[PDB]
RNA sequence: UGAAAUGAGCGGAGUAUUUGAGCUGCGCACGGCGGCCGCACGCACUGGUUUCUUCUCCGUGAUGCUCCAUGUUGGCGAUGGAAAUGGGGUGCCCCCACCCGUCUUGAAACACGGACCAAGGAGUCAAACAGACGCGCAAGGGAGGAGAUAUGGUUGCCAGUACUUCUCUCGUACUGAAAGGGAGAUGCAAAAUGCAUCUGUGGUGUGCACACGUCAAAUCCGUUUGAUUUGCCCAACACC
RNA sequence: UGCAAGGCCGGAAAGAAAAGAAUUAGAGGCACCAAGUGGGCCUUCUUCGGUAAGCGGAGCAGGCGAUGCGGAAUGAACCGC
RNA sequence: UAAGCCCAAUUAGUGAUUGCCCAUUAUUCCUUUGGUAAGGGCGGAAACAAAUGGAGAAAGUGUAGCCCUUCCGAUGUAGAUGUGGCCUGGAGGUUAGGACGAAGCUUAUGGCGUGAGCCUAAGAUGGACCGGCCUCUAGUGCAGAUCUUGGUUGGCGUA
């Protein structure tokens, strides 16, 4: 009852079928858990900042509309 | 013979009638073929596209999320120029967790009581797709709007629990069972919270 | 009597078959003018190109002939048994069938694809009247996805919506002389498909060099294509 | 080959046509044939002088 | 409150009117003016309607629902009737003024009742004619009131 | 009542398809069986084997359903069958069923020859 | 019914979707959840982790009664109220009251914004829920 | 073989030149039945009834270098019992 | 067979027209040789000449949504046990053409099951769960058991249908082995439960429609169809 | 005032020149729910074991399986298609 | 003086550059079918009896497909899916037929459908039930299981 052990015939047409999918792009999935945590504690206090001034320029934004 | 190797591939499974049972839909899927075929707007097209789709893929909406958003829009918006109408193929349901919303003008396929109730105590109307298109007939200052799918039980529950980074429910009818190994770090391995992909 | 909409649509009808006729007679002008232009320009080209010999001849230099911009492309061989590369290369040709024929240009990147797949195809440098003949005769354009036969000169100028596209003319002219819109034109045309050539083959196995019929035919691909068009 | 589709296609045709009945004349073609034997000796003889 | 367009919706495929016999979908529609199972030519249905009908001799009746009375059913329809000699056009005038897009077919119809009426007179006298050289053992008489 | 002329009538086939082997085998009815055998020489579409339908086979729209005579057939079964065929008279012809009994069929013919409505199975004297 | 079932469309297969290599046999991976530890296995791994092992402590004889403790938050207590309550309702003014026990509630937790200010009566609460409550106007009672 | 078209062979001609001539020509096989039914003028000339009947035909193109040509019948294929038999080939339609 | 003949083909006009070939002008390219010579006659003047070579110029929407319906000359058919044309039957020619169902890498197999016919004969029912699709309602949904009375009536219809539920169940909250806790925004601040306010997407990128515009093309001049700026971005998705 | 990071505000944009200076019968992504498979066999070249084998074992790619048709008389898989 | 082998022609030193024959291939024409299909029309246009041009025109997944025009594809084991797809026994509706003949049964018995099938005709058959359409439901389709039961059968007028 001896068989056949191990061929990769026909697996590069199976894989080329639906064909090699394509990478993700750079600007997705660019998670940056894992990473070198100093700069990951410092970006985070700049990212605060920049959420709170991006809450102000709305404000001033919609202040400025109903003014006009 | 023609080298056509992948080109069923290429094609796309598109419905152009409605699995529906309904004839109040089948007359609205009419009338508004007849406009998005006959008319240039955009608005008709879509709301066509959306009134063939099933009742899964036309998920309801909430009066909250429709107060929220029409703010959002309200400001900066001109107080000369009116509030657009809220159209939503689909049902407008009523949030208890906002008491307080503007007089809106929301035209849908479905109002709850409650929804009905809020809008026009607000001092808002409940309009139907017959009546938007006779006030609106090409969509002119108007919200689309859909509702949510993504926090569905059911998509809750996609994909395998056991792969690493991937946080679906697991379907079982005992909460208690199914938490010790491949759950716990200390019986024998724990499914990795986190993939970089 | 008529309705008031009926008179509407009446009154607007007349003004644009007016209008349609006005531009049909344009249209006649401007292919007519064009097509002047462009006979001109070969039959000068041509009696450029036999003094510029004779003068190089007469004094025991050589003149260097231009090398060819443009090949034309047929494939002399069927669907079975072919490898990916080459099936890749032939479906970016554009020739999925046997006795496809496409217009192509004969640059670097170009060359080193038909190298690739000279088993299949039969390819060589075009003539004026083969080029004609192609568009003239097994002329067809992509008209909103479908393979629309060249009846006149309005389908091509509503097709291509360019100025310097606008005749049949004007097509030949881009194929044949390699123009800034090679590109265009030839793409927003259908792949020739070519009857068997009348007469027979010599040997679909072997290069043309080597008594067959899959090499590069240089400009015999005319006599090669004028029992097939 | 149909004369209602090359002359809707190229309204020129029937100037090239004509061009080609003028070229395919008999004694035009004797004549021009003569005397481009003529103009190419010439100029080949002044060009080798 | 309930339109037509509701109405066709509800009895498109199951009506006791369609006769979908063979593979052909014909009507059994009293208001039909052709036997076609489509909205145009649903009279039972529409808010409006006008079929031309045979009347006693050649004339030619025009049943009218004019939407007036559609919730009496006793009072929907109305038979006018054109004398022996009417114009085909007439009637369908008289049909158009209810319904414009009936008018081709009411002209048609007009146009075959006439017919029908001429070929009956003839086919009677022909069989008359015939009957009258046949013992006829048998005759029976419906006794008057 | 002449019927409405229509384009030549083409038939692809005239021939019925036959189950494969039902000759053989008096169980075996004509009506046509898809082989699903393995190594059915009538399934792998042999040269000298009977052929399968499919839709290359299929009639022209224009003339699909029609009879000999250039009607089409429509089943009645009494009197009021025959007025909504009044109008439409060119292109159907009636057909009484089987089981009308020749008391009603009489009626029918009758009533059928003076509407100048075409019966495809009446008695033959009558219309000539 | 049956007439739309599979069954139907398969009448004249021989095969019926099975295949004529591999067939459809009595039991051919066991019965049941067998072999869950071995030739399963990864279907066990990967679609239900957590199945195999114990896990805390064992709670002989529970009664679920003396569990029972649902909870109610602040921005939905407007399901428990009246329509024309909550229409008078105010801040520093009449409240109306809410019995959480009768309206099927043991705890009030207190996630978002609350609508209409009340008194709710109710037998546990939060820390949050009842410093919320308690800026917002209204008040909540213990009760048992 | 297909049976819709016939190879005949003429006497006499032996070119593809010569079969060339004879394109368009009517082909007549003529045979005969058991039994005497109806023909052309069967009424008019009742001298012409007859066993005798006709199929009818003609050349379409020649066949090879050796003045065969290719015939076609009228609407029916000729029987292949017609095989290795006589067939003429008349004059009509001229062109001369 | 002209039931819209779109024609270099029809129908009107006109004797012309331009386009080739000659032959030529000027400048320029081009070729010897170092500013002169050549130039087969390229390019511009759409240069000239007219010596011979071609015909050129106008014309008809659909008030027809769709389909069908219009020659000639014979033969045969003047109502018949008939003339056709199709269909059916049986023979015969010339070509094709291994026996089916299986298992198998491979069956026409010297692989296995196959004398005939009739009747019978194989994905079912229930339970749990999931996904698609239909329908109801919606921060709620729904029972079940059971009672009531039309019916406490009726052979039966009616084991149905109508009605009801402080309950029960599944949701609207989740975590922890438990003991136990228990999710809004913004502002101001930085209190080991900080305050204030509450018409509101926590932020960012990418994203329907819609709103102002802006271009390009085509228009029967009304527009419509593409792109695009900005705003708000719905559903989504990705980072916080 | 330098770096590193997250923003914001501008600017410019052959939207990619010229040098043989791409081409495309190029709608990209993204789910959900399932079935048959999971004995394979033939070549062209490359290749290992074996004296070899219509022998056993691999690589790349095609083909039979699953498929007829035209051709090598005949032949799973050769030639053409 | 190949009908063998190597080479080379295509009617042969004459005047150019396709001898001929065979595909489920190519090109083209006609028809069907299905599209990731592409478009038009769909506010009856005016008129118009018979005796003696006609009809139809449905805002539409799927039909005898609403009609017209256009383009492209069409083989396939295991397997998947679709089908205003076929067929069977009952149920709820509806609409018919029958002693002037119901089911059943018979067929050189035609017609229709690519097919599953459906319909008519005839019976020198039968003798009382039964068809269509819409929905529901299931013990719902046989060619073969060394299939079950019944009948028949060649061997065989044989051993
Ligand atoms: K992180
Ligand atoms: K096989
Ligand atoms: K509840
Ligand atoms: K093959
Ligand atoms: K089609
Ligand atoms: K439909
Ligand atoms: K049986
Ligand atoms: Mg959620
Ligand atoms: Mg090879
Ligand atoms: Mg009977
Ligand atoms: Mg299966
Ligand atoms: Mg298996
Ligand atoms: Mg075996
Ligand atoms: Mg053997
Ligand atoms: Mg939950
Ligand atoms: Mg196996
Ligand atoms: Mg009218
Ligand atoms: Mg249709
Ligand atoms: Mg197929
Ligand atoms: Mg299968
Ligand atoms: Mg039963
Ligand atoms: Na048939
Ligand atoms: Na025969
Ligand atoms: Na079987
Ligand atoms: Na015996």
């Amino acid at each position: 009852a001896k068989s056949k052990n191990h061929t990769n015939h026909n697996q590069s047409s199976k894989n080329h079928r639906n064909g090699i999918k394509g990478p993700v792009p750079l600007h997705l999935h660019n998670s940056k858990r894992g990473s070198w945590l100093p700069a990951l504690v410092n970006a985070r206090r700049v990212r605060k900042h920049n959420q709170k001034a991006a809450l102000k320029k709305r404000r001033e934004r919609i202040a400025a509309f109903a003014a006009k | 013979g023609v080298d056509l190797t992948g080109i069923s591939k290429k094609s796309r499974v598109i419905r152009h009638h409605t699995y529906s049972t309904n004839p109040y839909i089948k007359l609205l899927i009419k009338l508004y073929k007849f406009l998005a075929k006959r008319t240039s707007s955009g608005f008709n097209k879509v709301v066509y596209q959306r009134l063939i789709k099933s009742r899964s893929n036309r998920a309801p909406i909430s009066l909250s999320r429709i107060a929220v958003v029409m703010k959002r829009k309200a400001v900066f918006t001109a107080k000369s120029k009116a509030a657009p109408i809220a159209v939503v193929v689909g049902d407008v349901l009523d949030d208890v967790r906002m008491a307080r919303i503007p007089a809106m003008r929301v035209c849908a396929l479905r109002f709850s009581k409650s929804a009905r109730q809020s809008i026009v105590a607000a001092g808002g109307e409940c309009l139907t797709f017959d009546q938007l298109a006779m006030i609106a007939p090409t969509g002119k200052n108007t919200y689309l709007l859909r509702g949510r799918k993504s926090g569905r039980e059911s998509v809750r529950h996609f994909g395998a629990s056991g792969v690493p980074g991937s946080h679906s429910k697991p379907y079982a009818t005992n909460r208690g069972k199914e938490t010790k190994r491949g759950r716990r770090t200390g019986r024998s391995y724990k499914r990795k919270a986190f993939r970089h992909v | 009597k008529r309705a008031a909409f009926k008179q509407q649509q009446t009154e607007s009808f007349k003004k644009a078959v007016v209008a349609r006729k006005a531009a049909k007679a344009a249209l006649k002008k401007t292919a007519y003018l064009r097509a002047r232009k462009y006979s001109r320009e070969y039959r000068g080209a041509e009696k450029k190109l036999v003094t510029l010999r004779r003068q190089a001849a007469s004094h025991g230099n050589y003149y260097l002939e231009a090398k060819p911009k443009v090949a034309v492309v047929t494939r002399i061989r069927g669907i079975a048994k072919v490898n990916p590369k080459q099936r890749k290369i032939l479906q970016l040709l554009r020739l999925r069938q046997i006795f496809n024929t496409v217009f192509v240009k004969m640059n670097k990147p170009m060359e080193n694809m038909l190298r690739a797949v000279e088993p299949y195809i039969a390819y060589g440098y075009p003539s004026l009247a083969t080029v004609r003949a192609m568009v003239y005769k097994r002329g067809y354009l992509k008209i909103n996805g479908q393979r629309v036969k060249i009846t006149d000169n309005q389908m091509i100028k509503d097709k291509y919506n360019n100025v310097d596209i606008v005749c049949a003319e004007d097509m030949v002219n881009q194929i044949y002389t390699c123009g800034k819109h090679f590109r265009t034109v030839t793409h927003g045309m259908w792949p020739f498909k070519l009857a068997p050539p009348a007469g027979g083959m010599r040997q679909k196995r072997r290069h043309f060099v080597e008594g067959g019929d899959y090499g590069n035919r240089d400009t015999l691909i005319n006599r090669f294509l004028a029992r097939m068009i | 080959k149909n004369r209602r589709l090359r002359l809707r296609l190229n309204p020129y045709v029937k100037r090239e046509t004509a061009a080609a009945k003028g070229m395919r004349n008999v004694a035009n073609r004797d004549a021009r044939r003569k005397a481009k034997l003529a103009r190419v000796t010439k100029a080949k003889k002044a060009a080798t002088k | 409150s309930h339109s037509v367009d509701l109405q066709w919706v509800l009895v498109r495929q199951n009506s006791r009117f369609l006769q979908k016999r063979g593979g052909i979908r014909m009507s059994n529609d009293p208001f039909n003016n052709n036997g076609n199972w489509t909205k145009r030519h649903c009279g039972f249905l529409n808010e409006k309607a006008a079929v031309v009908k045979p009347a006693k001799g050649g004339a030619i009746c025009v049943t009218v629902k004019d939407g007036s009375s559609n919730n009496k059913p006793r009072q929907t329809y109305k038979k006018t009737v054109h004398a022996a000699g009417v114009r085909a056009s007439d009637v369908s005038r008289a049909v158009a003024a209810v319904r414009p897009d009936l008018a081709d077919v009411s002209f048609r119809r007009a146009r075959r009742m006439a017919c029908i009426a001429s070929r009956t007179a003839k086919v009677a006298a022909a069989r008359k004619a015939r009957s009258e050289k046949i013992k006829f053992s048998r005759k029976s008489a419906r006794a008057k009131r | 009542v002449k019927p409405t002329v229509s384009k030549a009538i083409v038939k692809k086939r005239t021939k019925r398809f036959t189950r494969h082997r039902y000759e053989l085998f008096p169980q075996l009815s004509s009506s046509w069986r898809k082989p699903r055998g393995e190594d059915s020489p009538v399934r792998r579409r042999y040269k000298g084997q009977k052929a399968m339908p499919n839709k290359g086979y299929g009639s022209d729209r224009a003339t699909k359903y029609i009879t000999p005579s250039g009607f089409r057939n429509f089943p009645i079964n009494n009197v009021e069958d025959l007025y909504m065929l009044v109008m439409q008279n060119r292109k159907y012809a009636g057909v009484i069923s089987h089981t009308v009994g020749a008391r009603k069929r009489k009626a029918i013919v009758r009533k059928a020859m003076e509407l100048d409505v075409r019966l495809a199975n009446g008695n033959a004297k009558l219309r000539k | 019914p049956t007439r739309f079932k599979k069954c139907r469309h398969q009448r004249g297969s021989t095969f019926c979707g099975y295949g004529r290599v591999g067939k459809h046999r009595k039991h051919e991976s066991g019965r049941g959840n067998a072999g869950g530890m071995h030739h399963h296995r990864i279907n066990f791994d990967k679609y239900h982790p957590g199945y195999f092992g114990k896990l805390g402590m064992d709670h002989y004889h529970r009664k679920k009664n003396p569990m029972w403790k649902p909870t109610i938050n602040l921005n939905n207590l407007s399901r428990l109220i009246a329509a024309e309550e909550a229409a008078k309702a105010a801040k520093g003014g009449t409240l109306p009251v809410v019995d959480l026990q009768s309206s099927g509630y043991a705890k009030l937790l207190g996630n978002g914004h609350i609508q209409v200010p009340c008194i709710v009566k109710a037998r546990y609460v939060s820390k949050l829920a009842d410093k919320k409550i308690r800026k917002a106007g209204g008040a909540v009672v213990l009760q048992a | 073989q297909t049976k819709q078209t016939a190879l005949v062979r003429v006497e006499n001609v032996n070119t593809r030149e010569d079969a060339t001539w004879y394109v368009g020509k009517r082909v007549c096989y003529v045979y005969h039945g058991k039994k005497v039914k109806r023909c052309v003028r069967w009424s008019k000339a009742p001298a012409r009834r007859s066993t005798t009947r006709a199929l009818w035909g003609r050349v379409t193109r020649p066949h090879g270098n050796a003045g065969m040509m290719r015939v076609k019948f009228n609407g029916a294929s000729v029987p292949a019992s017609a095989i290795g038999r006589r067939i003429r080939v008349y004059l009509y339609p001229s062109q001369i």
